């Protein structure tokens, strides 16, 4: 969030200020393809086992 | 209610994201695209597509 | 209304399955599914989840 | 006719699960290959059934 | 403003009666007719009683 | 309540009954996909067109004068995602750093060493 | 009594009183007594009413005798399912037809059984409730502040007045009047504090001392013997003190009735016999009684402003529910009184029949049918929402519908303490109204109305020396005794009349609906009879046990359950706890109890049936609700009203517009033991679904989920939709009547542009016809101009079934049917029972989906994204317990507070086989390598919520246009456009877009209008052909301008002219700048 | 062969047409459904 | 209830009503070897995790 976000540093908020409209749009689709893709073959998830607390 | 404000080539469905669209993308249900137009003029550069267009 | 042919998850077929069930119940008084050859949840929740309205459907007239 | 409680394409889907036999299915014709006008013997199977 | 607007006119004597496409009429396919198209008759009728008890 | 609640897009015309948006253009008019609609207009002139494309095309609108910072980052399985692969511990093979690569379309056709 | 039993109780419950008691119970009590008294009162006329006849459901047609009609016919018909009225008037008599209740006592169905039923037709499942008028079923709606009550409230900083204290009153039979009484207190807290009261009709105030003399107490001190009752309480008294200087000034009863404007004295006496605290009684000769409540007043006024009882609490449920029955009641009597009046005239004429009963038949539908009570004519001053058109989306969602509550209008939408048990605290409307309209627990029912004397009596007989006769220093600490908010006298040791009365409600002697409350701590004694106060039943505890410590009921009363709830109540072993006696009890939680995994648990006189009772309808379905961010069991209190399953199973007999019925339903792998009594096993409203909570395309991104396209070709949450477009044949007293045919050209042309081809002869379609686009579904004609009726524009299917009938006027009435069967696709909505809504975004099949080496595939796939914020985690759980009951075959229990955990389901699924917490290895479909992640994979029910795509999707460029403005015409169905309202004006004006806003006229409105170069009008009379322009009165043909404007505009302007007002448009600028 | 209209109880084939009343060979119940078409409907099996 | 049913080839990719397969058991390297997974756990992944 914080090196991608909608934010003031923003990787994005530079690409756009030194690059220009145009290159930065097309930045997200590629960082996006790349990733997305990634995540879909080393998947992810969540379940009750994420809540509970150490016995202890 | 009817100055400030009109209702005006205009549709409206359900929206749901595709991660495999150019950020500035929009896909338009073939259906919307086949009632929506778009008037432009012959021109001798365009002639040949809209001829096959309207055809 | 009626058993599901097949099951929606995996495909089995599960039609005929469904009177050999209500059966080995009334009577056998029985695991049933596990019998039936019913073994992954799947086709599983498919029979052990039916609810047979058909039979009330049919209790009307014309 | 159909005087059944389930509708028309009900029955229809269920018929279309129903496994029938495809042992030689391969020396059978997709419709869509066969030159004849919508079906026949050589690329298909008809079924009958009363109740 | 002596031209535009002067503090008499502000006490009608004739009244202005818009037209149709103000107080359009509805008929199904039967009466039908629109809201003013009535406020004016019951106008009108107040009107033609009050002159038939001053002549 | 934006000026970023209606932007101009490029038409893509898809199959079956749907809008089909891109995720980091979410938060601008700040919709989800669970049923929301959404309005489209069609410009009309030639110039129409051209006042939609040259102010309001979405990679105009990035950074967002309200707030001097921009208005569409990476959202949800992309950011999530994006932070396991950076971990040191994320490694990848050949066989895999290809069919990467090859999605990145400006990709200049050269695998880093 | 361990807590698996309070089950059989409560089954005990339903067998006997069902889901909806309220609404029938409430109606039988307006037939059966109500009904009566209201017709036999102001009635006799200058011609007597006796006993009236209320016969069963009629259908009075000429061409036919009376058929005896039944409920299946007139909802096909279109008719009303009301009987007759009969009364012995005296010098037999039909005085109008009313609109009985399905399922009541007049209809039919309250008797046949379960055979019975299916040969009417109606199905069994059906719990009736609501009426059938014109065809469609109507369902009154419960409107919620209790009448004759004392109430004290501060009054801001800011006011003349300091506190006061007021009392609604009206006669609870005869007229009812609604005037109120205030007993004001001037003086704010400083200023040197005077008592003046507001009285009916009296234009100013008057200083409660002459009041009472006037009323009939001349003497000061015997003044504050009303008032105050301990002469040791100097606080009070000083108060009063600068009080009765205000009226030193008038010494007797003949002045005190004067101050109050021979003539004026008169009228006086009036307002204190009909209008002061008209209730009590408007008799006479107890001036005494009422005096003695402006002293109570003026008390409980006083008791507060010196700190000593708060400010009455406004939002306490106890002291607020008018349901059907009594609805009827007021609206009758606004009925037949304006027949008593009638019947007036004909008397007044006859020089020397005439009752017309359709004032009391046509009056009763109008209100009915629409939901506007008060009348008709030039009176829509009345309340729309009373009767509405009950729900058939799902089962639950019609329960729900009659188990509703409204309330007219921050505070009041809060969920109140005394909202426990009685009202369901989930289940309510999101946005707009919310918090104004409640829906009824399980256990909840309404009062319905007791008589008061046969406790009146049994009271001034056991202790009650009646108010008549009383003195304050004899009888100091006198508890005083409350009946219906009358005063009937106070009783000495009362700690015994009131173990005694409640002795004499367990044995069933004063009705098990009345309610008492003692408040020691204020000495006062509560007695309430009334109709529409919310009450739930409780176990009663009594320290009974002269062998330890203890509920009486015993697990001897329970294995024995000609045993009934009734029995369970005539032995006083459960009671019915009213919100007001609620007050003064101590409610036991768990009957028993009053390992580190569950839930840490932290005189009593009730203990609780079960507290998952405090649930109504909705959440009922909801697994673990006590596991959820209260906010989202909220929500799916709504959508479940909005998922798909079967209504009924006579369905396929019913000719309603729009309904759907899931294609295979599924009990649920997880319930509630509540599901029980909600049919919901039987007519489940969704699927249990191999879910899998993971990320993958990334199309299950932002609340859209993946579903697998195979399974849904298997016939997944597939469903079908039927639709009934209706016609009739009208007619006029003169004779001209209209067709049923297939109408080609001739002479008219008025006809559709579909085809009317698959139209038979008789104006109609065969049930086997395809029909589509347009097509036209039936043909009528009017003498040839076309009324035929065309399939909506979106839709389409076959033919279901059709059907000819008669109408009370012979005529013809033709309803048609078409079916659908509907398919899941990429957008349509779905939804667990967690808030958890979602749309599709792709459809993937078994190869593409992800798996498990099991071979199990996922039919869903949401977005573990949806769980973090939502906190839904109940959802997490009904997966993991359903995985177990997937594989075990036994029913897994989700029910509300119960002994199950997630530690012990986890190890159920371990001895199974598979991880202790779900989660499963999973190879991801495309490449076959193993996840590098594992999954949450597991059977979760979910709901498949209407609202598909296809019913939404709308384009529009250039259609029909509207008359008045000339711009676009409004909605999808007739081909609308939509709106480019304000706010998205704005935008474009933010964005500089000029032109492209400009482009207002060419996407709508535009038009072409000539102004005038002088007087700046569109006057201008273009005769666009020959030129010749003009415009007399200005007399020009010369100086004119053709202007580009929106008509919404010219509009805007030939309106304000009309009105006198004369915008005048100039083509050039003269005032320069 | 041939059928018009039958009766929402006794279903029992009637057939009409104008003013010849619309009820039934016995049954006063005044309802009745139109039959089924003799035109052969085509079903696909997804 | 009288029908005729029209059988024809078809596969899986047309419609389910096809496939001959019907769920199909898939699995390799049973001990984490190649580690192409990363085990959830709380305390122990071997012991948590059936064998
Ligand atoms: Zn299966
Ligand atoms: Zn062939
Ligand atoms: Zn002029
Ligand atoms: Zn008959």
């Amino acid at each position: 969030k914080k090196t991608v976000g909608s934010g003031g540093g923003g990787l994005i908020h530079t690409v756009m200020r030194e690059k220009g409209p145009k290159i930065c749009a097309e930045l997200f689709g590629n960082i996006q393809k790349v990733v997305n893709y990634w995540l879909l073959h080393n998947g992810f998830s969540i379940g009750i086992g994420d809540a509970i607390a150490d016995a202890s | 209610g009817n100055l400030m404000g009109k209702r005006v080539f205009s549709a409206r469905t359900v929206i749901s994201g595709d991660p495999n669209l150019e950020l500035d993308q929009v896909g338009v249900p073939i259906s919307i695209a086949k009632t929506l137009s778009y008037p432009e003029t012959v021109t001798q550069y365009n002639i040949h597509r809209l001829t096959e267009y309207v055809r | 209304m009626i058993i599901p042919v097949r099951c929606f998850s995996c495909g089995k077929v599960v039609g005929d399955k469904w009177d050999a069930y209500l059966r080995l119940l009334e009577e056998g008084k029985q695991d049933a599914l596990d019998e039936l050859k019913l073994k992954r949840y799947c086709c599983r929740r498919m029979v052990l989840t039916h609810v047979d309205l058909i039979e009330k459907f049919l209790r009307y007239n014309p | 006719m159909n005087t059944s409680v389930l509708a028309d394409e009900f029955i229809s889907h269920r018929l279309g699960l129903i496994p029938l036999v495809s042992e030689d299915v391969e020396e059978m014709k997709y419709s869509r290959d066969c030159t004849c006008e919508d079906y026949c013997d050589e690329c298909s199977v008809v079924l009958e059934l009363s109740a | 403003n002596e031209d535009y607007a002067r503090p008499e006119w502000m006490i009608i004597t004739v009244l202005p009666v818009p037209p149709p496409q103000v107080r359009p009429s509805i008929a199904m396919d039967t009466q039908g007719q629109d809201d003013l198209t009535h406020k004016l008759s019951d106008i009108l009728k107040a009107n033609i009683n009050v002159q038939k008890l001053e002549m | 309540l934006h000026k970023m609640s209606m932007m101009a897009h490029r038409v893509k015309v898809m199959p079956y009954s749907t809008f089909r948006l891109n995720l980091s253009v979410t938060s601008p008019y700040n919709a989800d996909f669970d049923g929301d609609e959404m309005n489209l207009h069609v410009p009309q002139s030639e110039e129409t067109r051209a006042e939609l494309s040259q102010l309001c095309a979405v990679p105009l609108q990035i950074v967002s004068p309200q707030s001097n910072k921009p208005v569409m980052g990476i959202v949800q399985d992309t950011l999530c995602g994006v932070r396991k692969m950076t971990l040191r511990d994320t490694f990848i093979e050949y066989e895999q750093v290809m069919n990467m690569l090859f999605w990145v379309p400006s990709w200049d056709g050269v695998v880093p060493q | 009594i361990t807590t698996e039993d309070c089950w059989t109780v409560i089954s005990a419950f339903f067998e006997e009183k069902g889901l909806v008691s309220q609404q029938l119970d409430s109606f039988d009590e307006f037939m059966e007594t109500s009904i009566q008294d209201l017709v036999w009162e102001e009635p006799r006329l200058i011609i007597r009413f006796g006993k009236i006849y209320l016969s069963r459901p009629t259908m009075t047609e000429a061409d036919g005798t009376t058929h005896a009609m039944f409920p299946q016919e007139a909802r096909l018909r279109n008719l009303t399912y009301s009987s007759p009225v009969y009364l012995d008037m005296e010098k037999k008599v039909h005085i109008g037809k009313v609109p009985i209740m399905l399922r009541s006592k007049f209809c039919s169905l309250r008797t046949l059984d379960e055979v019975d039923l299916y040969k009417m037709k109606e199905c069994p499942y059906d719990m009736g409730g609501y009426f059938v008028i014109n065809g469609s079923e109507k369902v009154l709606i419960a409107q919620e502040s209790a009448a004759n009550i004392v109430q004290v409230f501060k009054k801001a900083a800011p006011s003349p007045i300091s506190h006061v204290a007021e009392i609604r009153s009206a006669l609870e039979k005869g007229s009812r009047l609604i005037s109120t009484m205030q007993i004001k207190l001037y003086g704010r807290e400083d200023k040197g504090r005077t008592i003046k009261a507001t009285l009916p009709y009296v234009k100013q105030d008057i200083p409660i001392v002459i009041v009472f003399r006037a009323l009939g107490v001349v003497p000061d001190g015997e003044i504050l013997q009303h008032i105050c009752y301990d002469e040791n309480d100097w606080q009070m008294l000083e108060m009063l003190k600068p009080c009765i200087e205000e009226g030193f000034v008038i010494q007797d009863k003949e002045v005190a009735l004067d101050f109050i404007g021979e003539k004026r004295i008169q009228y006086a006496k009036d307002i204190l016999q009909k209008e002061l605290l008209p209730h009590i009684t408007q008799e006479e000769g107890f001036e005494t009684r009422k005096t003695f409540f402006l002293g109570y007043m003026v008390n409980r006024l006083l008791l507060c402003a010196l700190e000593r009882k708060d400010q009455d609490d406004r939002d306490h449920f106890g002291k607020k529910l008018d349901l059907a029955g009594p609805l009827l009641a007021n609206l009758f009597r606004i009925l037949f009184r304006k027949l008593t009046r009638e019947i007036y005239r004909y008397m007044q004429r006859c020089i020397e029949l005439a009752v017309k009963s359709t004032t009391i038949t046509s009056g009763l539908k109008y209100s009915l049918a629409t939901g506007n009570w008060g009348e008709q004519k030039k009176a829509m001053s009345s309340r729309a929402g009373v009767s509405q058109v009950l729900n058939r989306y799902t089962y639950s969602s019609t329960l729900s519908h009659l188990r509703r509550t409204n309330t007219p209008i921050a505070k009041p939408r809060q969920l109140h303490n005394t909202h426990w048990g009685l009202v369901c605290p989930a289940e309510t409307p999101e946005g707009q109204a919310c918090g104004l309209v409640k829906n009824l627990s399980l256990l909840s029912g309404i009062s319905i109305g007791s008589p008061s004397e046969p406790i009146i009596n049994f009271l001034e007989e056991w202790g009650m020396e009646p108010l008549e006769d009383y003195d304050p220093a004899q009888h100091t600490k006198s508890t005083r005794i409350f009946v219906n908010g009358v005063w009937t006298g106070i009783h000495r040791d009362p700690s015994m009349l009131v173990s005694t009365m409640r002795d004499l409600r367990r044995s069933g002697a004063i009705s098990p609906e009345v309610s008492i409350i003692r408040d020691i701590r204020e000495r006062e004694f509560k007695i309430f009879t009334d109709v529409g106060r919310v009450y739930r039943p409780l176990f009663i505890v009594e320290d009974d046990e002269s062998k330890d410590n203890e509920l009486r009921i015993t697990k001897e009363h329970i294995r024995k359950i000609v045993y009934g709830w009734s029995s369970l109540v005539t032995s006083g072993v459960i009671e019915y706890v009213d919100g007001e006696e609620e007050e003064t009890i101590m409610i036991a939680m768990t009957p028993e109890d009053l390992d580190t995994a569950k839930r840490i648990k932290p005189t009593f006189t009730h203990c609780e049936i079960h507290p998952s009772m405090i649930l109504g309808v909705a959440a009922s379905i909801i697994p673990f609700p006590d596991h959820n961010q209260s906010p989202r069991n909220t929500y799916q209190s709504a959508m479940g009203k909005q998922a798909m399953g079967v209504f009924l199973t006579n369905y396929n007999v019913r000719m309603d517009t729009m309904a759907n019925i899931l294609y295979y339903p599924q009990k649920p792998l997880a319930k509630t033991q509540a599901m029980e009594y909600l049919k919901f096993r039987e007519l489940p409203a969704g699927q249990n679904a191999i879910v899998a909570i993971a990320c993958y395309s990334g199309y299950n991104q932002e609340d859209s989920m993946i579903m697998n396209q195979s399974s849904i070709d298997r016939g997944l949450f597939r469903s079908l939709f039927f639709r009934s477009y209706m016609d009739q044949e009208k007619r006029f007293g003169i004779s001209i009547v209209e067709e049923f045919e297939k109408p080609t050209r001739a002479t008219t042309l008025r006809l559709k542009h579909g085809t009317y081809e698959k139209l038979d002869e008789d104006g109609l379609i065969a049930p086997g016809v395809r029909v589509s686009g347009d097509d036209i579904i039936i043909g009528k004609t009017t003498p040839k101009r076309d009324a035929s009726t065309p399939l909506r524009s979106t839709e389409n299917g076959i033919v279901d079934q059709v059907l000819l009938t008669t109408n009370q006027e012979g005529l013809k009435f033709v309803k048609v049917r078409m079916r659908t069967t509907k398919v899941p696709q990429i957008g349509d909505k779905f939804a667990s029972r967690h808030g958890q809504k979602g749309t599709i975004g792709v459809t993937y099949r078994h190869e593409d989906m992800p798996f498990s080496a099991e071979g199990i595939v996922p039919d869903l796939i949401i977005n573990p994204h949806a769980i973090p914020s939502r906190m839904t985690v109940a959802h997490l759980i009904e997966c993991l317990l359903s995985k177990v009951g997937s594989i075990r075959g036994y029913e897994g229990d989700a029910t509300p507070f119960t002994d199950l955990t997630v530690d012990a389901v986890s190890n159920l699924l371990r001895d199974n086989g598979y991880q202790s917490r779900g989660f499963e290895v999973m190879y991801n479909g495309h490449t076959g390598k193993k996840l590098m992640a594992q999954v949450f994979f597991g059977p979760t029910y979910y709901q498949r919520l209407r609202h598909m795509v296809d019913d939404k999707i709308h384009a529009r460029a250039r259609g029909p246009v509207q008359v008045l403005t000339r711009q676009p015409v409004e909605g999808r169905s007739r081909d609308g456009g939509l709106r480019f309202g304000e706010m998205e004006r704005d935008c474009m004006i933010a964005h500089g877009a000029a032109g492209f806003l400009k482009e207002l006229m060419e996407a709508s409105d535009a038009f072409r209008v000539h102004v005038c170069g002088i007087c700046g009008l569109m006057s201008v009379i273009a005769n666009l052909k020959k030129n010749q322009f003009e415009c007399r009165s200005c007399k020009n043909k010369t100086n004119i301008y053709q202007l580009h404007i929106p008509y919404a505009a010219k509009l805007l302007f030939q309106e304000l002219m009309a009105m006198n007002i004369a915008p005048r448009l100039y083509t050039e600028r003269s005032g320069v700048s | 062969y041939g059928v018009k209209y039958t009766c929402g109880a006794c279903a029992h084939n009637f057939s009409l047409n104008k003013s010849d009343p619309v009820r039934c060979k016995e049954c006063g119940h005044r309802v009745i459904y139109k039959a089924r078409t003799k035109r052969m409907s085509k079903f696909l099996t997804t | 209830l009288n029908i005729r049913c029209i059988a024809k080839k078809g596969i899986a990719k047309e419609h389910a009503k096809w496939s001959p397969c019907s769920a199909i058991a898939f699995e390799y390297d049973p001990h984490n070897k190649l580690k192409h997974t990363d085990f959830w756990f709380e305390v122990d992944a071997k012991k948590e995790w059936p064998d």
